[PDB]
């Protein structure tokens, strides 16, 4: 996925940008099994398994009087669909600010962003349709997405199973089925334990057909913000 | 709270998000900061509230100055890392100086006030 270059014959989803990814204006470097690609402000999928989390080794870098520092460092996590894929980040180390060039232990979980062919709001099949996937969180990899999205009704909900480090499966309660900024067809509403609201999902559909979804949600528990990122096909 | 306008920075996913505004209060999402700035826990990423008295924090994003390297100056404070409102003294090289008699810098939203350099 990091050396080679894209060919037809690859089961899709075949290529992935980035963007989102990298911070700061500088570069981010993904390496493993001895192989190593940078992007600075795509990735080929192609090669990667579907319907499963590709781990990468990570690193963010900016370049500042003339010293390459790093931003911050840890695992690149991308689960990959055939017309989608969501990346998250398992942030294990930061810059030191005291010594620039070195290190210091601070973790987080960031689901950065998104990829495919996105379905446009005047693809939206009639009738219903439901979605089966992953859902993952910080350590945390075997969660499992359940969702419906009635169309003619412009509506979808669903629920996330099995997340170790939540205790709860949680809700998606039901949620508007809106058209973007480029006509691309959205949903966002409440995540929940039970009644009770926690924070926020939303995804995103994919496929000339809307075939797949994909996004990320969010529970509060205390002050601790838990980010999941979730996917699913039909 | 509608949507938010972070000074030097933005919102995750923003295309998804930007339909459903305005939020009520206790929603929260994702956020980052631009080059060189940073979040008030040191980051390059946080959680921006929506609480009763508006987005929390209200300055999501902070000029970080790293100091230069000084040519005709003493190169302790070379790597470094400020935050926005810290300032520091400059060590020039005997027979040299900051101009105009100036013996700080200060880490503006603009970066370093005036340049460090001897």
């Amino acid at each position: 996925a990091l050396t080679a270059p894209l060919d037809h014959k690859d089961k899709g989803l075949k290529s992935l940008t980035l963007e989102d990814s990298i911070a700061q204006n500088g570069t981010l470097t993904l390496s493993a099994q001895g192989a190593e690609k940078t992007f600075k402000a795509s990735l080929n999928t192609g090669k990667l398994k579907n319907d499963k989390i590709s781990r990468f080794d990570f690193v963010q870098k900016i370049e500042v009087d003339g010293q390459t520092i790093t931003l911050a460092s840890g695992e690149f996590q991308i689960y990959k669909q055939n017309h989608s894929a969501v990346v998250a980040l398992q942030i294990e180390k930061i810059n030191n600010p005291d010594k620039t060039d070195s290190l210091i232990n601070q973790r987080s979980f960031l689901v950065s962003g998104l990829g495919g062919e996105h379905t446009a709001f005047n693809q939206l099949p009639g009738g219903k349709a439901e979605y089966h996937g992953k859902a993952f969180s910080s350590d945390d990899p075997n969660g499992r997405l359940h969702y419906s999205i009635d169309f003619t009704k412009k509506q979808g909900y669903g629920r996330i199973e099995h997340l170790k480090t939540l205790e709860q499966n949680v809700e998606l309660a039901a949620a508007e089925l809106k058209a973007d900024e480029k006509s691309h067809a959205v949903i966002l509403g409440d995540t929940r334990y039970g009644s009770e609201e926690k924070g926020t999902y939303h995804l995103a559909l994919f496929g000339d057909r809307a075939q797949e979804i994909a996004g990320s949600a969010t529970v509060k528990i205390g002050e601790k913000v838990h980010e999941i990122g979730i996917a699913g096909k039909q | 709270c509608d949507y938010p306008d972070i000074k030097h920075g933005g919102l995750y996913h923003e295309n998804m998000r930007r339909p459903y505004f305005p939020v009520a209060v206790g929603k929260y999402y994702s956020y980052y900061c631009d080059e060189h700035f940073e979040t008030p826990s040191g980051s390059y990423w946080d959680h921006i509230h929506c609480t009763q008295d508006g987005w929390s924090p209200a300055v999501p994003c902070l000029r970080k100055c790293y100091f230069p390297y000084l040519e005709n100056g003493y190169n302790q404070n070379h790597g470094r890392k400020f935050v926005q409102g810290k300032s520091i003294d400059v060590a020039c090289h005997p027979g040299y100086a900051l101009p105009k008699a100036q013996t700080t810098v200060t880490c503006m939203e603009n970066g370093w006030s005036p340049t460090p350099r001897c």
